Parts: C-alpha cells; structure tokens; sequence
C-alpha cells in the first residue's frame, strides 16, 4: 500500500507550511540591521 | 479554460488556462496551488513532453485537455 | 504495468534541506535581536523632523563605482533639526516606520 | 573521495568528502587546513556559485573534480 | 645538431634537435627523457630567459650549446 508513502509526503506539506510563516520575519530581520 | 492535470500521485485537479499560456507560466499556476516548485514538474500532454515556452494553442490542446505531471530531475 | 516507488527517491531531498532551514532561521534571529539591542545605547540626541521627501533615482547608472545611496533609493527620506542647530539629511530613515512621522 | 580546489593564487589543495558532505563541511575542512575563517570564503564549481543548503552529491560532484576557491574583498 | 642541457643537479642531457624547432617541443622531450612536468621547467641561456611561444632559430642557438634549467619552485 501507498499510505505510508504520502505519509512521508507529509512532511513536505508540513516544512513548507512554516517557511511560509518564517520568511515575512526574517525578511524584516535582516533589513532592520542592514539599516 | 478548464484542463484537467493528473499526477502519478493520483490527485486530478481543474485549472483554467488561457490556449495562449506557457507550460512555464502554467508550471507557476501549478506551484501557486500546490506550492511544488516548477523545477520538478514534468508537464505531459498526448504522451509527449510540453516545452516550458510553448503555449497551449503551440501543443494544440484543446477544450478540457489533461495533461499528466510527471516528478523528474530537477534543474539544478 | 507493475507499479514502483521511484517518486520518493526525489521527493524525500528536501527534507533534509528545510529542517534545517527552520531551525537555523529561528536560531539566527537571537544574534540578530541582539546585534541590534547591543546598538541601542540610551544617550541619545533629541530633534525635530523638518521634512519628508520623495524620492527617484537618477537617469544613469555604472558599476565598478556606484553607490547604493545616490540611486538605488525609491522610498521616503527625511530631513531632521538637531538641537545643537545642526541640519541633517538622511538618506535611510532607520528604525522606525515613515508611515507615522509628521514634519 | 578526493577532491581538487585550487585558488587565484595558484596553490592547489586536495580535500577527501564523502558524498553526504555539505558545502559548511567543505568550508570548515578548509579553515582547519589554512586558517581562512567561513564566512569570508566563496566557492565557485562549473560556473556557478556553491550555497550551504545542500550536499556535494547534490550538485553532481565527482570523483577528482576541480573547485574554485576565491575571497571577500572588503575595504573601508 | 646536438644540445647539451644542465639541471640544477648537475645532470647533463642530449638533444638531436632542428633549427627551427620550438622551446614547447624541447621543454616536452625532457618531459618525455627524464618525466618533469613541462611547465615547472624555465630555460636559462646566458642571461636570455627563453620564451615558448618561438623558435630556437630566433635566438641563433648553436652546436653543442650548453643550457641551463631552472626550477620556478611553488608556493604550498
């Protein structure tokens, strides 16, 4: 069966969920020393 | 208008596309959905792979075509 | 056709990339924090803001010798009265958001 | 493995890596062998820049490859 | 014609050569004899340092002409 393997599939849903929160953050981060 | 995109992953999806299009900018429809990035798309249509460039009316794919997305190496 | 796994044997690279990425981005942002709190020693200067400009790049551009300041700046800008009547321009505003300054 | 980088300077050094070897690896193994710190050095392979982020595999690296090794130049 | 060549060791080394050959082709056959990689090789005439890109003939080399080689040691 399939199922474990989207399992492991999983996990590049659950990566990228949060680079997608980190990177507005840091973007602001890095700029507000590089001032 | 509508196309049907198929993974060997098994999901179908409906994505409505200009004939005009690019695979390139169809790709970027693609990851702005799914999120997959461009690179590791593969993007098949009648058997034969679609050039990043072309465009639909390029390939001549017509009203509710499918194309199939295929995981290859990326470029890089 | 007899089904296999070959998807995996691309699919799983990434992991092992963003696993780290999120860990040493939330570890960075403690230096950086801190960088920038070590900076911030109280004596401060007081002032006035006498004015706000907007401002555009120049028509010509070179490399070898160009500057990030001349052009290559697109957003606002000010011009400050110290209290030791010095006048100031700022090419960078700095800290604080130019949204809620007022001359 | 064994692998070749040389530098601007025309000295050569020989570095043994195993595939699963990061570019940070790489940097490291060559502030243990000369002193150069980290950050300052940049690397160059067929062309393009090397990034931390990936393994040597990742790019391809073969057995007995050729890297570029070349400097910050920083002044004020 | 015959050439007699001396290496910092002392060694001396003949050569049956042409006028009009080439220092790349002389600085090769040592490679060849005696297995120096060519390009540490230096050649010394006198106070003349050689140059490969021309011809022995150009520098009105003679007969039984004894010539010096040096080694541009490297950094490391």
């Amino acid at each position: 069966k399939l199922l474990e393997h989207k399992e492991i599939d999983g996990r590049l849903k659950e990566l990228r969920e949060q680079l997608k929160e980190l990177t507005k953050q840091y973007e602001k981060s890095e700029n507000d020393l590089k001032a | 208008m509508q196309i049907f995109v198929k993974t060997l992953t098994g999901k179908t999806i409906t994505l409505e596309v200009e004939p005009s299009d690019t695979i390139e900018n169809v790709k970027a429809k693609i990851q702005d959905k799914e999120g997959i990035p461009p690179d590791q798309q593969r993007l098949i249509f009648a058997g034969k792979q679609l050039e990043d460039g072309r465009t639909l009316s390029d390939y001549n794919i017509q009203r509710e075509s499918t194309l199939h997305l295929v995981l290859r190496l990326r470029g890089g | 056709t007899r089904l296999l796994d070959s998807e995996i044997k691309i699919m799983k690279s990434e992991v092992l990339r963003v696993t780290h990425e999120l860990q040493a981005m939330k570890d960075k942002i403690k230096e950086n924090s801190e960088k920038i709190k070590v900076n911030k020693t109280l004596p401060y200067l007081v002032s006035n803001v006498i004015e706000l400009l907007d401002v555009d790049p120049n028509d010509q551009e070179e490399d070898g010798a160009n500057i990030d300041l001349d052009s290559q700046r697109k957003g606002k800008c000010a011009v400050i009265k110290t209290s030791t009547r010095q006048t100031y321009f700022l090419p960078v505003i700095g800290l604080v958001d130019a949204e809620k300054l007022k001359p």
